[PDB]
RNA sequence: GACUAAUUACGUGCCAGCAGUCGCGGCAAUACGUAAGAGACUAGUGUUAAUCAUCAUAAAUAGGUUUAAAGGGUACUCAGA
RNA sequence: AUAGAUGAGUUUGGUGAUGGCUCUGAUUGAACACU
């Protein structure tokens, strides 16, 4: 009984009242952590070499 | 009615502006008693350094300070320099301080801690004067560096200034910063 | 020490307008001010006699009114 | 510190406080300044913010 | 209404965008702040239903002190609503059209509480603001303009009626003015707006971030009244004023405004048009001849059974009440969804992007419509089908409680003269006393005394023309 | 100092202070008796001036200590069985230790009216 | 009765003299002025950031508030011709009118 | 403070005893605590044992005592009440100052208080002696007659006291069950049950049964009580 | 790393006791947990990744941050809107608990004692307007966060 | 005497003595010794010894090192943080 | 277990610090002196 009460407590949703009192953070700041590889990597690599050259 | 036959409260009497017989209702008590001493050309000129508290007992309080070669005529300045130094200080449900507060004043440090009702004031002996005198009846005060007796009054009497202030912290964060004492019993319990 | 709580004002209210405006209570005008006023501003909605303070100084010595022979002198 | 603690910008807050209640408990506070419900709706500026 | 009623009541339906609206909070202000930049912030269901519940929410605390509505993008504050999917969904069987009607039950229930907040709502019109954007703004106390303000209500192009609470609003204008830019259409501009009177401030667009953190400042006590807190802020926002333009003259004044209310007081559209025909008719004594053809060229552009139904309002308007009006608009707008010339005009306006050339009105012209026929009441009759628009409070009332902000209006001037022995110059000063300075007093009260008074006793008095 | 260094033992106990009278302190004895070596007379020092009647006693554990006779007058003499105390004559250096006066041999003063305890002395009986 | 204290102060030149500006915040009376690039802001209630070196600026700055004062005044006494009077006694002319029914008290029993 | 006079106690007593009324409706009723009520009752019955067995009372000292002493004459001429029937223990926990961040539009209510001072506490609605007068106070709020409110609550106060009078009833009950009378030629032996294994998981439990091993006599300790704590 | 977090506190202080308006900090995962924390007990004003120069404060959360790849995630960088209020920062003392060389842990019994002004471990009371973060499965909840949810773990700062 | 609740008179005169700390006593000593009074505990009262606390006075919680006790003469570096 | 955190005297011509000493509280399988 008494795990229960404590994991419906931590999967429990937000308040209502603190989700319509909160400043809006955009999304692309709070949850774009994953940093992926350049898509443009290969071409700049061939365009710095001949820059270099 | 022949109260002041010294004139000394005439002058205090325009500055508050209040009867002397108020006058003499406030608690008032000198704290710091010192006797310092200047090398001067015509010899050592001792003094005497004084400090008076001038209290209400109802939420407002004053600290004077003034030295002279005679330890009476020092206390009377130090009186009325307290009386008309007197400030409010807020006091939650009118009986201790909000929160903590920690002030330093040259090496003295004091914290002061808001305690329960019922707690009494558990306190030094300066500060006992200080709280009984300006209306506190629940405080826990700690000398953590310094016990110097001067620095000790200014530094405890400027923390009952910098209590923080319920209302503007809630202004600042946009939260409401409820006191669970006062919905739980319907009202302020003082 | 007790606190006395009608059960009046426990029916009506819930203790939330203990709360309204920024935690501590919906504020009101100094007493400079309503002296100058006609009207009487409405009254706030507590505890009858909400606001006197406890003497707890005055209980230091209560343990002694336990012993036998005080209640005896107290009857 | 060769500066002096100014609290120019906390004269109503400071005024308004001494002017809640009278220093004889038990009687109505005096009138407030003049100057006191002049600037009542009009708060300062916020300063020394770069 | 209450948190779970509410928050049940504006479930996030599928599809809807979670940054459409943008808001924050800081010190006494809360700020909503429209979030499609790409769609000049049109609003639509998704944007309705994130700012009610936040409108209803900070209603319930004395924290927020002040409210600001703004656009996110440097063109547009909100251009116009949702018309195209609603012109999709029509043309669906019933089921499809039922879906458009609930839409408008949105922005009905969201304007009717914009307009009866019991909190400082402001407005900052800065950008074109049309459509669903004059809703949010035209029922608030305070609408600032700045120079990229664009006021434009194109409902008549498009078949449909201005109806995002106008109802209440333009018949109670000075003058036949409302009606003018409802059945024309007329497109206001910058400074043009704050001396129409849709706008009570005009300030420059690059001053609003520096207004906001002085509202922010504002912190009134639990005890003022709904007035005194309106009188702080009207005060500040004057702080700010540029001054109108040097140059630019009252667009709508003297002769136009004139000819505005000669031709625009009757009940019907026939004699409106018959009497442009003559302002039009070179000679005319009231020289807007250009006026006159130009504004019929454009009302012999738009359906004609929206300008009999717009007109049949503007006269019926004037006695409602706003909680009235917005259950009427309701009942009103669902018959429209079942019309030919909303359905037709809309797919031929903005979904074919002009292409197919002018759109088809099922009557061809006014002409068409015999005298003798009144189709307007047909509307106005709130049918059994669509239950009677339920609002989120019981507010309302007959006039607007706080309307009196911006710059005065024949109202005033006239009530000022009825209550006094002022002359022709010192009357002014009476306004720009008692306004202290407000920006294009002098220029408005000036206007107003060149159209509707009279140099009965000399320099002495001052009467009206009417009598 | 950093957590490692604590761990290395850096928390050292503090330098011992000397006790008042170390014979009894070490010992953890409240009293101890010895046979008097030399019954005579210390000075004090800078600001104190006058006789002070100290006396060289040899402990029962061995330390010979200089002791001090509180009151006026003693009856101690070379090789006197005395029971000495703890204490110390603040302006006499090397003198440690009290005697007690109503000890074994050391009588208390008789013309002694306050504080007899101190001094042994049985009370007068005047009417007893 | 004690000398009077300003309820408020318009100074033109805060940089010059501090000495003023100090002792209106050490007795709780605001102050204007006008501050410069390099005034503190913190020494006033109210700024008016603008050239304080300028005879021209400060005669504009000081003529708006001197008309302000005088739309003030025209106000205040308008209103009391209609019996409206805009304050109240002041505290310290407060406790005179207390000491005075007092005085006139004991004449009315003696 | 007053005291109850004379008559006002035998009303008290007759309402209890004759009436059959529950303690919880006779303390509302004439505002007296229930433990004062309970108090009338014994020392009234004590009076009837001297009474039933012709002993002398103290009259000449009641008399001229009660004098003395302000008085509270209950019935029709009640002017104020007598004392408080709702005062709630200030417990601990509630003491303290406790100012908690919410949402700025929250209704934070006196549960809510409850659970931010501790997990276990609960609200003042439910530390009352007389919990049925907030229930009875919710009937005037929607417009009930008060004769039925009244009503309602003699039947909610009355369904109480059976509860409690039912769980005493089990557990006196239940504590005879464990307890065998052996009687014998002299005495009676009295043997209880109970679980030998419940002795914590160290050995240390206060509610254990035995002489616990490993502690000396504390008879030379400071303050060592040596009198009986309760007379049963 | 931790580190960053103390980093992190120590730089809030000083741009709060200099009064600023914005604050640049390291755009890493665990900065961001704890930023988000404090504005969502409204200590920080707003939040937004950029480059090494501020982004339009007039636009601020309208500021649109291009993606973050391999080819610019060194130049990014978190930017705090400062919150100042009656001439007082909002954010004046973030005093750290767990460092580099300790990391100091909490259950959920003790910090149900430390959130009412009572000690518990290596943690004391909190105050009026003081506010404890701990670092937990369910994120950088606040020290009353946690109490709710009934975790515990690792504490990070105490604000005042 | 002050710390520390509670006073005068006489005798003695850096002598005799008191003293936990600061100190007192050199001819009108509130501090020594008597007398009376006062303050206080009480079948116990004081003193000596010891322990904890006072002492953040070896500081893990929780210190500090320019001028006051205390930064190594230096930094490449194994172990180790 | 949520009431539990307290000081005083003494360095200097004097002030503020640093830093010890001593007293204030409780106790002993205690001894001694006067009872
Ligand atoms: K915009
Ligand atoms: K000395
Ligand atoms: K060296
Ligand atoms: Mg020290
Ligand atoms: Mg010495
Ligand atoms: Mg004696
Ligand atoms: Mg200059
Ligand atoms: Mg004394
Ligand atoms: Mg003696
Ligand atoms: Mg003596
Ligand atoms: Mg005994
Ligand atoms: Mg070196
Ligand atoms: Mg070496
Ligand atoms: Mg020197």
């Amino acid at each position: 009984a008494r795990y229960l009460a404590n994991k419906r407590a931590a999967q429990a949703p937000e308040r209502l009242d603190e989700v319509f009192t909160r400043a809006t953070i955009r999304e692309s700041t709070a949850k774009n952590t994953f940093v992926p590889l350049d898509p443009e990597a290969f071409v700049k690599a061939e365009e710095a070499r001949i820059k270099h050259a | 009615d022949g109260l002041d036959d010294k004139g000394q409260y005439q002058e205090l009497k325009k500055r508050t502006g209040m009867s002397v017989r108020q006058i003499l209702q406030l608690k008032t008590k000198k704290l710091v008693h010192r006797r310092v001493v200047n090398q001067t050309r015509l010899g050592k000129i001792a003094s005497d350094s004084v400090m008076v508290i001038a209290g209400n007992g109802d939420g407002w309080l004053g600290l004077g300070m003034a030295k002279s070669v005679e330890a009476s005529i020092a206390v009377e300045k130090a009186t009325l320099l307290a009386i008309q130094n007197m400030q409010p200080i807020p006091r939650y449900e009118n009986r201790t301080i909000y929160g903590e507060v920690t002030t330093k004043v040259s090496g003295t440090i004091v914290r002061l801690n808001s305690r329960p009702p019922g707690f009494g004031l558990r306190v030094s002996h300066r500060i006992f004067e200080m709280c009984r005198a300006a209306g506190i009846r629940d405080l826990s005060a700690k000398f953590l560096r310094s016990r110097n007796p001067m620095n000790t009054v200014k530094a405890t009497y400027q923390a009952l200034l910098s209590q923080p202030n319920p209302e503007d912290l809630a202004i600042g964060r946009g939260k409401k910063l409820v006191d669970v004492r006062k919905v739980y019993y319907g009202g302020s319990v003082y | 020490a007790v606190v006395n709580m009608d059960p009046a004002y426990m029916a009506k209210y819930n203790g939330s307008e203990q709360a309204a405006g920024r935690g501590s209570g919906l504020s009101e005008p100094p007493a400079y001010e309503k002296t100058a006023d006609e009207k009487p501003a409405k009254q706030v909605i507590a505890n009858p006699g909400r606001k006197v303070p406890t003497p707890y100084e005055q209980m230091t010595f209560a343990p002694l009114e336990r012993r036998l022979d005080i209640a005896i002198f107290r009857a | 510190g060769k500066g002096r603690i100014f609290q120019a910008a906390k004269v109503y807050q400071r005024a308004s406080e001494a002017a809640a209640t009278n220093i004889v408990s038990g009687l109505p506070p005096r009138n407030p300044p003049l100057w006191l419900k002049a600037i009542e709706s009009i708060p300062p500026a916020e300063i020394n913010t770069r | 209404i209450s948190t779970q009623a509410a928050a049940e009541l504006f479930k996030p339906v599928e599809g809807d965008e979670p940054e459409d609206v943008l808001f924050n909070s800081l010190y006494n202000l809360r700020s909503v702040e429209l979030n499609r930049p790409a769609k000049y912030n049109a609003l639509n269901g998704s944007m309705i239903r994130k700012i009610a519940p936040r409108l209803l929410e900070w209603e319930r605390s004395d924290m927020a002190n002040v409210i600001v509505i703004k656009g996110s993008g440097e063109k547009a504050f909100c251009a116009g609503g949702d018309v195209a999917a609603l012109a999709k969904q029509n043309a669906e069987g019933p089921e499809g059209v039922k879906k458009s009607v609930d839409y408008f039950g949105l922005e009905y229930k969201l304007n009717h509480l914009i307009s009866t907040y019991t909190r400082p709502y402001v407005a900052f019109l800065d950008g074109i603001t049309m459509g669903g954007g004059v809703g949010l703004s035209i029922h608030a106390p305070f609408r600032i303009a700045t120079e990229r303000t664009v006021f434009a209500m194109p409902e008549t192009k498009i078949g449909f009626f201005p109806d995002v609470g106008a109802s209440f609003f333009l018949p109670r204008m000075p003058g036949q003015v409302g009606p003018y830019l409802g059945l024309t259409s007329a497109l206001l501009k910058g400074v043009q707006v704050y001396y129409a009177g849709i706008a009570t401030h005009y300030l420059h667009s690059s001053s609003l971030p520096a207004l906001e953190s002085r509202l922010a400042e504002l912190t009134p006590r639990d005890y003022w009244t709904i007035e005194q807190r309106l009188s702080v802020i009207n005060d500040t926002i004057e702080e700010f004023s540029t001054g109108v333009p040097y140059d630019e003259n009252i667009e709508i004044g003297g002769k136009i405004r004139l000819a505005i209310d000669r031709c625009f007081k009757y009940d019907k559209i026939d004699e409106i048009i018959a009497a442009l025909k003559e302002e039009a008719a070179e000679g005319a004594k009231g020289g807007v001849q250009s006026w006159a053809k130009n504004t019929l060229e454009e009302l012999t552009q738009r359906s004609p059974t929206s300008l009999h139904v717009t007109l049949r309002q503007m006269r019926l308007g004037k006695s409602w009440g706003i909680a009235h009006t917005f259950k009427r608009e309701h009942q009103m707008a669902a018959k429209f969804m079942k019309s030919h010339d909303f359905n037709e005009g809309v797919t031929a306006l903005l979904i074919d992007k002009g292409a197919n050339g002018p759109a088809k009105w099922k009557p061809a012209s006014l002409d068409e419509i015999p005298p003798g026929a009144n189709i307007s009441e047909d509307y106005f009759r709130n049918d059994p089908e669509v239950p009677v628009l339920e609002l989120l409070n019981d507010r309302s009332y007959m006039q607007y409680p706080y309307n009196k902000f911006g710059l005065p209006n024949d109202y005033d001037v006239k009530e000022a003269i009825e209550k006094g022995n002022f002359t022709r110059e010192k009357l002014i000063d009476h306004f720009v006393e008692t306004r202290r300075g407000k920006q294009g007093v002098r220029e408005a009260v000036s206007d107003v005394l060149d159209r509707m008074a009279v140099r009965s006793k000399g320099t002495e008095h001052v009467q009206w023309k009417k009598e | 100092a950093t957590l490692n260094q604590v761990m290395r033992g850096c928390r050292k106990p503090q330098r011992a202070r000397h006790a008042v009278s170390p014979a009894l302190s070490s010992i953890k004895s409240p009293a101890l008796k010895g046979v008097c070596v030399k019954v005579g007379i210390t000075r004090p020092k800078k600001p104190n001036s006058g006789e002070r009647k100290t006396a060289r006693v040899r402990l029962s554990t061995g330390k010979v200590i200089t002791a001090y006779i509180p009151g006026e007058g003693h009856n101690i003499s070379q090789h006197s069985v005395v029971l000495v105390r703890g204490g110390r004559a603040q302006d006499c250096p090397g003198v440690r230790y009290h005697l007690v006066r109503g000890a074994l041999d050391l009588a208390g003063v008789a013309t002694r009216m306050s504080s007899r305890s101190k001094y042994g002395t049985k009370k007068p009986k005047k009417a007893s | 009765r004690r000398p009077l204290a300003p309820d408020l102060v318009v100074c033109l030149n805060p940089k010059e003299n501090m000495t003023l500006l100090y002792e209106c915040s050490l007795a709780k009376i605001p102050t204007i002025g006008i501050i410069d690039t390099n005034t503190n802001p913190s020494w006033v209630t109210y700024q008016i950031p603008a050239n304080d070196d300028s005879l021209r600026a400060t005669a504009l700055i000081s003529g708006v508030l001197g008309r302000a004062g005088e739309r003030g005044q025209k106000r205040r006494l308008e209103a009391a011709q209609r019996g409206v009077v805009t304050w109240k006694t002041p505290a310290d002319v407060q406790g005179y009118f207390e000491l005075a029914s007092a005085r006139a008290a004991d004449a009315r029993r003696r | 403070q007053p005291v109850l006079s004379e008559g006002s106690r035998e009303i008290i007593y007759q309402d209890v005893m004759e009436k059959g009324l529950p303690i919880k409706a006779v303390s509302a009723k004439y505002n007296v605590d229930v433990r004062r009520v309970a108090a009338v009752i014994r020392l009234k019955e004590i009076e009837k044992r001297w009474i039933k067995e012709y002993k002398p009372l103290a009259r000449p000292y009641a008399r001229a005592v009660m004098k003395m002493l302000p008085q509270t004459v209950l019935g029709g001429p009640d002017q104020k009440p007598h004392e408080s029937i709702n005062d709630v223990h200030v417990h601990s926990y509630t003491t303290q100052q406790l100012f908690v961040p919410v949402s700025e539009s929250r209704e934070f209510t006196r549960e809510d208080a409850a659970k931010a001072f501790g997990d276990h506490i609960l609200p003042v609605d439910k530390k009352l002696r007389v919990p049925e007068l907030i229930e009875f106070q919710k009937d005037l709020l929607k417009e009930v007659p008060l004769q039925e409110a009244n009503r309602k609550f003699l039947n909610a106060t009355a369904a109480s006291e059976a509860k409690i009078a039912e769980r005493e009833a089990k557990r006196r009950q239940a504590v005879e069950d464990a307890i065998t009378r052996v009687k014998t030629d002299r005495f009676e032996f009295r043997f209880q049950e109970f679980n030998a294994e419940n002795v914590g998981h160290d050995g240390r439990d206060r509610n254990a049964v035995g002489w616990r091993y490993g502690v000396p006599f504390p008879d030379r300790k400071r303050s060592q009580i040596k009198i009986p704590t309760k007379v049963e | 790393g931790i580190q960053q977090i103390t980093n992190m506190c120590s730089h809030l202080q000083n741009a709060s006791r200099a009064r600023l308006g914005l604050t640049s900090l390291p755009n890493t995962k665990y900065n961001l947990a704890l930023a988000l924390a404090l504005h969502r007990a409204g200590f920080i004003s707003s939040i937004t990744r950029g480059g090494p120069h501020p982004p339009t404060p007039e636009a601020l959360m309208t500021y649109e941050p291009e993606p973050v790849t391999s080819a610019n995630v060194a130049t990014r960088r978190l930017w705090v809107g400062l919150k100042y209020w009656n001439e007082e920062p909002v954010l004046k003392e973030l005093k750290p608990i767990s460092k580099p060389s300790r990391l100091v842990t909490a259950s959920l019994e003790q910090l149900n004692r430390v959130a009412r002004g009572f000690p518990a471990g290596y943690m004391k009371g909190l105050q009026l307007g003081e506010c404890l973060f701990v670092n937990t499965d369910r994120g950088v909840l606040e020290v009353r966060e946690a109490v709710e949810r009934k975790v515990g773990g690792l504490v990070l700062c105490k604000v005042k």
